[PDB]
């Protein structure tokens, strides 16, 4: 119910669900935007994930144990989101990632537009690891997006 | 509300892939919410 892997985050009414979100299980903690379930506990096979840890202003959240992914960009190399879309299979995109600039530091940003429902889907490293999560960003004067490699503290 | 989560792939670099979207150098503001600004 924890095994390691990328994962849709859905949600299910009276009829048909709906896919709110992506994240990612690592070392047995379920790593997701705020944004995308609110804190709330999450169903996995027969169990219960619990919320462990968040913050809403890095827009992120743990579940069952701290925040696990600890990978930064090198600021200098390509990176692959690896983007689960709602209906969509799982897809890698390879990219360069620009930079947003902020009083309190830089951080690595993607130019990639996906729905809503992509939020969380993790940004990976050449070596596989989690750099950060897809979905907080911004809109340019063009309508386009740019997302910030959000990464969260160990 | 039944939140729930499925499996959906595996976590890996895909070799000799797609190459796409540009590098922005952006200028940009955090509030207490987590909402992110252009500046
Ligand atoms: N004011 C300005 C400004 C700055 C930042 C944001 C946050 C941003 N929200 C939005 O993008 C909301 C939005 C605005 C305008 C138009 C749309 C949505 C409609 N577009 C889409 O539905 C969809 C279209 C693509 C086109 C290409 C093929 C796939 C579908 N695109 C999107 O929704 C976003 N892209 C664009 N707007 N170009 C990408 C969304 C990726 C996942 N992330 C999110 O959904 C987050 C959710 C969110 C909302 C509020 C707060 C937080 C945190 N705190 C997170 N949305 C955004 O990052 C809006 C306006």
């Amino acid at each position: 119910e924890t095994t390691d892997g990328v994962y849709r985050v859905m949600t299910r009414r009276l009829l048909g669900s709906t896919q709110v979100g992506v994240g990612v299980m690592q070392e047995g903690v379920f790593h997701t935007m705020w944004h995308v379930t609110k804190g709330a506990a999450l169903r996995s096979g027969e169990g219960r994930l619990d919320p462990y840890w968040g913050d809403v202003k890095q827009d992120l959240v743990s579940y069952c144990g701290p925040w696990k992914l600890d990978a930064a960009w090198d600021g200098l190399s390509e990176v692959q989101l690896l983007a689960v879309p709602p209906g969509e299979r799982a897809k890698n995109i390879q990219t360069l990632p620009g930079i947003f600039k902020t009083k309190d530091g830089d951080i690595g940003a993607v130019a990639l537009d996906y729905p809503a429902g992509t939020s969380g889907s993790p940004i990976l490293d050449k070596c596989g690891r989690v750099i950060g999560l897809y979905g907080n960003g911004v809109v340019i004067k063009n309508g386009s997006y740019v997302s910030a490699i959000t990464q969260g503290k160990r | 509300v039944d939140m729930y989560i499925e499996r959906a792939g595996d976590i890996t670099w895909e070799k000799d892939a797609e190459v796409t979207g540009n590098s922005p150098r952006l200028d940009v503001a955090l509030d207490e919410s987590g909402d992110f600004s252009l500046v």
